[PDB]
């Protein structure tokens, strides 16, 4: 699950979303998207 | 004048004899050697000595203000810094002494500047074929 | 367009007394700084008091003085001055407007004013509430000491506890130079000593990341024959801890010195101050001096 790293240390953010893409979001909006596209999937001899 | 201590050994010693021998455009020459009679000479010693103790003080001192100063760096080239010596160091205090070792490492970092850099006196535009003698313009 | 002029008139619009008039008279082959360059300025503009501001800081104003085109003053008039811009390489006299002694040979900076003394030195010029401030032309040595002082308290007071740092500031701030007492006034730590401090550090990373093995070994190799004060004195500062080179490469050892000369000019510079002066003549009584100038 844990991803490996080359870089050691994390660094700042200091730039807009539209010049540099960032994985960025809290963990209640992640729980909410897995279980709305688990209704979603099943929704859609 | 480094290898002063090592002289001993062969591998020095032919060192030493490479670091002699310079050559420049058509010309090739010898420098001697500021080791005499086993011993080098003061100012030498006090020049390799400042070197030296440069590059032990800012070893143990970087570390402590660039892991402070980096958490702030707006510029994330100071944590860039920071890993360089985590890296360096995975290789291998009262207040009055922090104060000492950096007025120290100040005080030997003056005592190199006659060798750290040095200044331009002539530019020259013309030459004989007799190239013993050049114009050129002064410059101070 | 209008070539920069050399020769600049100054006129205060303000009334002189003959007291004012008198004190200006005293201030010929005294330097001068001015912000921009016109035949005919006013003196609002003229000395380093534009300047004196909320803000305080020592280093501000030290960077602000470094931007300022340096004149030398001319004979004096009724109501009006001449200031004159010195030219690379010729030959002038100046006047030793501070406490600070000089000597022969020696190299001047010029440098924001530190207080000495009493502090009551400061009858210059004071007129509607301007006043002539100028900066002090220092040697070499002395700049030195107070940028080293100003770095090394900024560099310690990170993560110093706020009593310590105020130690620390109490002892650093006083400077003994050439038989003469001086104090640095205003040392506040803020964004410009900020940035000073940031190359400081990336310098130091540098250099320790690219000294050889042979340059750190070579102090603990020569404890174990030498002895003498100049080594025991040099050895306190470290943390305590036959054989043979265990590599050697001339070629490596030389390009790591060539780089590790470009990280210790990186270093010094910011520590180092321009020399403005070299001097050699000195009045008997110090007051004045005959220079070359250079910058």
């Amino acid at each position: 699950s844990l991803l490996h790293t080359f870089w050691r240390l994390p660094v700042a953010v200091f730039f807009e979303p539209h010049e540099e893409n960032v994985l960025r979001c809290p963990e209640r909006v992640l729980r909410r998207l897995l279980e709305d596209a688990a209704v979603t999937m099943r929704g859609g001899d | 004048g480094l290898f002063s201590l090592d002289r001993s050994y062969e591998e020095v010693k032919a060192a030493v004899q490479q670091l002699q021998t310079i050559t420049f455009r058509d010309a090739t020459f010898t420098i001697p050697d500021p080791v005499i009679d086993q011993h080098l000479l003061i100012d030498m010693k006090t020049a390799c000595l400042s070197m030296s103790m440069v590059a032990n003080l800012a070893s143990e001192l970087t570390m402590t203000y660039v892991r402070k100063l980096a958490l702030e760096d707006s510029s994330m080239l100071l944590v860039k810094c920071q890993e360089l010596l985590m890296r360096l160091d995975r290789e291998r205090v009262s207040p009055d002494d922090e104060i000492a070792r950096l007025s120290a490492l100040f005080v030997m970092l003056r005592q190199l500047d006659d060798l750290i850099r040095e200044q331009v006196v002539f530019t020259v535009c013309d030459v004989s074929p007799d190239n013993k003698s050049a114009t050129c313009i002064f410059k101070g | 367009m209008a070539a920069m002029e050399a020769n600049i008139f100054c006129t205060f619009d303000h009334k002189l007394s003959i007291a004012d008039v008198g004190k200006l008279t005293k201030l010929v082959a005294a330097v001068v700084p001015i912000p921009q360059r016109l035949h005919l300025i006013k003196h609002y503009q003229l000395g380093l008091h534009q300047f004196v501001d909320h803000t305080r800081g020592y280093v501000r104003l030290r960077g602000l003085l470094r931007n300022m085109t340096l004149t030398l003053m001319r004979r004096v008039e009724g109501n009006q001055i001449l200031l004159h811009v010195p030219t690379h390489g010729l030959l002038y006299t100046v006047l030793n407007t501070g406490p600070v002694t000089w000597e022969k040979g020696d190299a001047l900076c010029v440098l924001p004013p530190l207080f000495h003394g009493p502090l009551a030195r400061e009858n210059l010029l004071t007129l509607g509430q301007w006043e002539l401030v100028l900066p002090w032309i220092v040697p070499m040595p002395l700049a030195l000491e107070i940028n080293q002082r100003l770095l090394i308290m900024g560099l310690f007071s990170l993560d110093r506890s706020y009593e310590e740092v105020k130690a620390a500031v109490q002892q650093l701030q006083t400077i003994t130079f050439r038989d003469a007492t001086f104090t640095i006034p205003d040392p506040v730590i803020d964004q410009h000593l900020l940035i000073d401090m940031k190359t400081a550090c990336l310098s130091m990373s540098m250099v320790a990341n690219l000294a050889s093995e042979l340059t750190m070994t070579y102090v603990r190799k020569l404890a174990l024959e030498d002895s003498s004060m100049l080594l025991v004195k040099c050895q306190e500062l470290l943390m305590r801890l036959p054989a043979r080179p265990q590599h050697v490469s001339p070629d490596d050892e030389i390009a790591r010195l060539s780089a590790l000369f470009v990280m210790l000019r990186q270093l010094d510079d910011l520590i180092r101050e321009q020399v403005v002066f070299t001097v050699c003549d000195v009045s008997p009584d110090n007051k004045s001096a005959t220079c070359i100038f250079k910058g």
